[PDB]
């Protein structure tokens, strides 16, 4: 049971004297907030409201030198209730009409303080992200939809977003079986949009949905043609 | 009192954040369920609501007390205070634990360290309900659940023999389906975060086709027969033949539209869609048969019912 | 300066109180005397087999710890104090998405008498589950239950009983009936015991007896269908030599039946049984289809004996079916 | 009020034999139907409460039953101390007892 | 244990009121409603009325509405029944019960012989 007490004292040491107000390496180079996504499923594509409901295992790993421990050769995974006591990126989705983190049984959320300092913070998120639908070729349309991750209050000086893994940062897209759609391709972009205040980071996950004409050819076109 | 000083001793110096035996060995968890009622299966969203009494069991060396009291039967007030396994349902579109009158949760603790945290949940789980042959599709809808963060090395879920206590299926909202039986499983799943153990409960739901048969198959088949009625109509009689033939297609179209309601937007060649399309082309074939005859009839009169019987045979096989 | 007395007593009341433990732990069972005053019997969700009900869920229980002697026998407490003292975790066994009203402030009081007889009244809108067997539709009557009992406490720690006589413990307001297609005939209660795996629990059942109001359906669906079958039978009245007229009349009959059947299904949820709409609409469907078949037979025959006999026979059959069906489902309980 | 109807007016049976005392309630009484035994010149003593639950201190031979209206009290083996009047008293509505069936040798 | 002691037998001419008590000592008096019952010779038990000792809330059977007045003395832990305008029918034996819960009358008094002549 010595390891139990060791982990207890180490976690207490880490969380003691911790300022949630200060980002990692405050007054220093930008903190490289790597990101990683795994789309569990795309629930539906609401073209009437021009948005799609997407459920994903959103994850974002960064380094915080304060949360550094070396005595235990293992990767602590503390309870999800500790996230409120740790600094977190103020990430928000620019095109997000409605979203929530699942709560059953406990609030779906993860923390994992790696020995070096890398903090693997992840949430199970459902988002009804907005997507401007140009339904002028509908049903023979190739609707392009995107998720726009971006920091709110931090500029590129203080924070920086990248896909840890050039393309592996997005996973599970292929297995998705949309009812009326086929995900022909997905791409990940890492821009630095320039706003009036300054240059903000940005990651733009994009899905180039293609309408499944096989369904609608019999649903809609076939009756009209027959008549 | 004695119970209150026991509780104060237990929670004193207790780290909610840390799991039992962290850095020593994985914390084995035994989970048993009571499926109170499987809500209606939502074919539109390929989901189904289920009401369960999810009960978890795990030893905890810290929560050991030696007294005449064999068990500390507690209400939901202590759930937050002690460590709880962060279990979540990996295919839950939306779920919530009931709160009226008070949070439906219990927490019993023994001297040896056993815990029996249980709670009531209403999961709108996701089931990959494919409709290739509909209504014919038996589905083993899962209820995968596992710790969100803790790796396989730290949390192991292990079924007990008396795990899934299915309730009275008579009062279930499982209409459109029948609960053939349950089937539990347990494997390891590899993901970007790490390795996890996934406990999936397969509910063998068998389609109840009677409602859809009387709703759709019987009337549309009667439409097909109505098509034969036009065939039996004889003599030149152009107005009557045209009236019958064209009037049939209207009701067939309305029936197809009504059948479309329950059908999701899944890009599959649904058996119901195949059936209504077969009826559609049958009526169209009858109308064009009269069209060419006006420009032979007896042969078509004989042929068409046999084709209907063959279609019904093939459909019955599926 | 009487406010000081109440402040002092109320503040010092809760010292040394352990909210986690039930009253009188380890020495007796905690008797919770419940009672319900249905403010309004909400609509019966026919499609989802559930009903809504607004209730003043009162429930009292003796507690020796909250014992005080003071000028006022009853000490009304704010909602904040209600959370700091033990309360029964009386969940609903067949509840589904229940909500406790909070506008303006939480709708719940808690009066502590001098002896310690708490009275914990609250307002709820429980959407309980009512398993409906719609086989005797639309005459179907349902005894929708409202089972409720403790969640965390077995039969040996928390036992529920009615504060008054059981017949006089579920009071329904005269104007509370919000039913649009039912009639709350009466109430019946019982206090059983449930054998769960984790232990035994006590359940306080209350069966609200409801009878479906046939007035809406008998005019929306039944009467148009009876009219249509009469129209189908009218098709026989037309002379056989007028082939097109009888053809169009016959096809119109089935078109009308299609419309009526489509309207019927949306009214009720899925049912794989021989419900009223199934039986009656199917019989009328067969009647009109038989009219079409009869006209086909007449057309091939070429007024003759056959036509007149076939015409006259059917209305007797339709009347026989109607009498049997109505007398059956009217008497069926 | 609710009227109780002790159908067996006066049963007579020798020791060591089965006898059942019926009890009919005019209206629904749920499961609130107690049974009492009144020896001559003595106050009644409870035997069965609820519908079938046996009160403490009662010999096992006493056993009840009954769902909604039909309630029966069965004595497995009548003894020399089972000779007394038996009344069934409901409490679903205001209390209303039964006539009282007499037990003899 | 619980003992329900009632007043001894009494004889009175018609029309003169009487008082009969019911003393409970085993349990705290105010907890449970005290019921009063009548049983004429060779007849069934007849409910008179019950008194809630704590708040003295009282209810009487319709036939006995105004025939018997139930009053309680929490200080003495005794329940009294006051009968007035006595007639021939009133000759009977009266017990006082004790309703433990909705099911059963736990304890019964010794029974008070009342004769009118
Ligand atoms: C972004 O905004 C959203 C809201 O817009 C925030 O979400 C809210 O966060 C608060 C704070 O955590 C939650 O409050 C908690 O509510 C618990 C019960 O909630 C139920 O009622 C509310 C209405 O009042 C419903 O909306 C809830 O349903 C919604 O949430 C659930 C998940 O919770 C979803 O599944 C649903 O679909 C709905 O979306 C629920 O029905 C309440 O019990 C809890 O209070 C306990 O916990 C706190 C924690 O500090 C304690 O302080 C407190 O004393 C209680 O602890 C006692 O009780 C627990 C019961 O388990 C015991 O375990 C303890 O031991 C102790 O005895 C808390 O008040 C709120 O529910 C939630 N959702 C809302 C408002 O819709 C997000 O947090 C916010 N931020 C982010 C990043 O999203
Ligand atoms: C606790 O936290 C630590 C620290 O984050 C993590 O340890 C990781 O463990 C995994 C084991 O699967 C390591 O994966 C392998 O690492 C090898 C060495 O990595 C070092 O060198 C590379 C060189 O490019 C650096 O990029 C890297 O940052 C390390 O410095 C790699 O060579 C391996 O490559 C291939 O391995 C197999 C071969 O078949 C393939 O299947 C793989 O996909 C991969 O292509 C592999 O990547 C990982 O490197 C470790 N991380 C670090 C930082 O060292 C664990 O999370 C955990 N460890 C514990 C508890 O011991
Ligand atoms: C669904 O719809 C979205 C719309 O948002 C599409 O997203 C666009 O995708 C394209 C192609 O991937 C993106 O174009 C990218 O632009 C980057 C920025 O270009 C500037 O780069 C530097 C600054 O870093 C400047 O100095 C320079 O002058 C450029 O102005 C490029 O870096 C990207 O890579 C390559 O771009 C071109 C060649 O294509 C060359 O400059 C280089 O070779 C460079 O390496 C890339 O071109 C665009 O930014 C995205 N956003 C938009 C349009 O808003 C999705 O592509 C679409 N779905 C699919 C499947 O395509
Ligand atoms: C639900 O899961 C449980 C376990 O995951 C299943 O119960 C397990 O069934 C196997 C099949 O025989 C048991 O194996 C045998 O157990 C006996 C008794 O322990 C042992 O003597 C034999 O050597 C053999 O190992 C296994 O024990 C049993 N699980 C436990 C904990 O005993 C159960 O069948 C599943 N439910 C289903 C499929 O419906
Ligand atoms: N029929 C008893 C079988 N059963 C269980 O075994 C699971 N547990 C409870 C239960 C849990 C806590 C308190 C009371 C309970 F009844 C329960 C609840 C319902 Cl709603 C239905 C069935 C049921
Ligand atoms: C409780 O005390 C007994 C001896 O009285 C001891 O054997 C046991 O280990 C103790 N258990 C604890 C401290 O959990």
């Amino acid at each position: 049971p010595s390891n139990m007490s060791l982990v207890k004292e180490t976690v207490d040491r880490l969380l003691k004297g911790y300022d949630i107000r200060l980002r990692p390496d405050f007054g220093g180079p930008p903190v490289a907030v790597g990101m990683n996504i795994d789309i569990a499923s795309i629930d539906m594509v609401s073209e009437v409201n021009m948005d799609y409901t997407l459920t994903m295992y959103f994850q974002q790993a960064w380094r915080d030198k304060r949360l550094s421990y070396n005595v235990i050769p293992l990767n602590l995974t503390l309870d999800n209730r500790v996230a409120d006591q740790l600094w977190v990126p103020d990430t928000y989705f620019l095109n997000d009409k409605k979203s929530f983190v699942h709560g059953v049984t406990v609030k779906n959320r993860m923390i994992r303080l790696h020995p070096d300092g890398t903090v693997l913070y992840g949430l199970r998120i459902t988002t009804t992200a907005a997507c401007m639908m140009d339904l002028r070729r509908y049903p023979l349309d190739e609707q392009n939809c995107t998720l726009e991750i971006e920091s709110y209050g931090y500029t590129t000086d203080d924070i920086e977003f990248y896909w840890r893994g050039d393309d592996n940062a997005v996973t599970g897209v292929t297995k998705i079986e949309l009812p009326q759609f086929s995900i022909v391709d997905y791409k990940l972009i890492t821009k630095k949009v320039v706003f009036s205040t300054g240059s903000y980071p940005r990651l733009s996950l994009s899905f180039k949905l293609k309408r499944n004409i096989g369904y609608f050819i019999l649903q809609t076109y076939m009756p009209s043609i027959l008549i | 009192g004695d119970v209150t000083v026991i509780l104060n001793n237990l929670l004193e110096g207790y780290d909610n954040k840390l799991r039992p035996d962290i850095g020593v060995k994985p914390t084995l968890i035994h989970t048993d369920m009571y499926v109170n009622s499987i809500g209606p299966v939502n074919a539109i969203n390929m989901e189904y609501t289920i009401d369960i009494f999810f009960a978890q069991t795990w030893y905890d060396r810290r929560l050991k007390f030696n007294s005449t009291i064999k068990v500390l039967r507690l209400n939901s007030n202590m759930v937050g205070k002690i460590w709880i396994p962060d279990t979540f349902f990996r295919n839950s579109k939306k779920a919530d634990a009931h709160w009226i009158t008070t949070p439906n949760r219990m927490l019993r603790i023994w001297n040896d360290g056993r815990v029996l945290y249980t709670l009531r949940l209403t999961i709108d789980a996701e089931c990959q309900l494919q409709l290739h042959n509909f209504p014919m599709d038996e589905h083993s809808c899962p209820l995968e659940f596992s710790s969100y963060g803790y790796p396989r090395e730290e949390i192991v879920y292990q079924w007990k023999r008396s795990s899934v206590e299915v309730g009275d299926t008579r009062s279930w909202r499982l209409y459109q389906f029948s609960f053939v039986g349950l089937r539990n499983t347990t494997e390891v799943v590899k993901t970007t975060s790490g390795d996890y153990v996934v406990m999936s409960v397969y509910f063998d739901l068998s389609r109840r086709m009677g409602y859809f048969t009387i709703q759709t198959y019987i009337p549309c088949t009667l439409i097909v027969v109505l098509s034969w009625v036009s065939f039996w109509i004889n003599k030149d009689a152009v107005p009557a033949r045209t009236s019958l033939g064209i009037t049939t297609v209207l009701t067939m179209t309305t029936l197809s539209t009504i059948a479309r309601k329950s059908l999701p937007k899944v890009s599959y060649v649904t058996a119901m869609d195949l059936f209504v399309s077969v009826c559609f082309i049958f009526v169209f074939s009858a109308l064009v048969e009269y069209g060419t005859l006006h420009y032979m009839d007896s042969y078509a009169r004989i042929f068409f019912p046999t084709a209907f019987c063959l279609f019904n045979l093939v459909y019955w096989v599926s | 300066d009487n406010t000081t007395v109440f402040t002092r007593i109320l503040d010092r009341l809760l010292d040394g109180y352990d909210n986690r433990l039930r009253p009188g732990l380890g020495e007796r069972v905690t008797e919770v005397k419940t009672d319900i005053f249905v403010t309004s019997f909400g609509p019966v969700s026919d499609h989802d087999m559930e009903y809504t009900i607004d209730v003043f869920f009162r429930q009292s229980w003796k507690d020796e710890r909250l014992k005080f002697k003071g000028p006022m026998t009853v000490l009304r407490l704010n909602n904040l104090m209600a959370s700091k003292i033990w309360t029964p975790d009386t969940f609903f066994h067949n509840g589904k998405k229940s909500v406790a009203h909070n506008m303006t402030m939480p709708n719940k009081l808690l009066r502590i008498t001098e002896d310690g007889t708490l009275l914990y009244t609250m307002r709820l809108t429980v959407r309980a589950e009512c398993p409906m067997h719609l086989e005797d539709f639309p005459m179907d009557a349902h005894a929708c239950p409202l089972k409720f009992g403790s969640y965390a406490y077995t039969r040996a720690e928390v036992v529920y009983e009615w504060t008054r006589e059981p017949a006089r413990s579920v009071v329904v307001a005269e104007d509370g009936s919000r039913l649009n297609q039912y009639d709350l005939l009466g109430q019946t209660v019982d206090s059983g015991i449930v054998q769960s795996s984790t232990g035994e629990y006590v359940v306080m059942t209350t069966h609200f007896h409801l009878k479906r109001k046939i007035g809406y359906f008998v005019i929306q669906t039944y009467l148009p269908c009876i009219m249509t079958v009469i129209l189908s039978q009218v098709s026989f009245w037309l002379n056989r030599e007028s082939v097109p007229a009888r053809t169009v009349f016959g096809v119109t009959t089935v078109l009308t039946m299609t419309t009526l059947s489509i309207s019927a299904r949306n009214s009720l949820p899925k049912v794989a049984y021989a419900t009223a709409m199934d039986w009656f609409i199917a019989v009328c469907y067969a009647f009109v289809f038989s009219a079409l078949i009869e006209f086909a037979t007449v057309n091939y025959f070429t007024v003759s004996k056959i036509d007149r006999l076939s015409r006259i026979a059917f209305p007797l059959l339709f009347g026989i079916f109607n009498l049997v069906y109505w007398a059956t489902y009217l008497n069926r309980e | 009020y609710i009227v109780m109807t002790q159908s067996p007016k006066s049963m007579s049976m020798s020791l060591g034999e089965r006898v059942t005392l019926s009890c009919r309630a005019s209206e629904y009484v749920g499961s609130y139907v107690s049974w009492y035994q009144q020896k001559p010149e003595q106050s009644p003593k409870l035997l069965i409460y609820g519908a079938s639950n046996r009160y403490t201190g009662v010999p096992d031979r006493f056993a009840g039953s009954g769902s909604a209206t039909d309630f029966t009290l069965t004595i497995t083996s009548v003894q020399a101390e089972d000779l007394a009047d038996y009344h069934c008293g409901q409490t679903y509505n205001y209390p209303t007892f039964g006539g009282g069936t007499k037990l003899e040798i | 244990e619980i003992q329900l002691q009632q007043s001894g037998p009494e004889l009175v001419k018609p029309g003169t009121s009487v008082k009969v008590s019911c003393k409970a000592s085993g349990y705290s008096f105010t907890d449970y409603n005290m019921y009063w019952v009548k049983q004429s010779h060779g007849k069934s038990l007849e409910w008179i009325g019950y008194i809630d000792p704590y708040n003295a809330d009282t209810t009487y059977n319709r036939e006995f509405k105004g025939k018997a007045t139930l009053t309680v003395d929490k200080s003495s832990s005794t329940a009294f029944m006051h009968l007035n305008s006595l007639t021939s029918e009133d000759s009977a034996v009266y017990y006082c019960a004790r309703k433990r819960n909705n099911f059963y009358f736990d304890y019964w008094g010794q029974g008070t012989p009342l004769t009118v002549s």
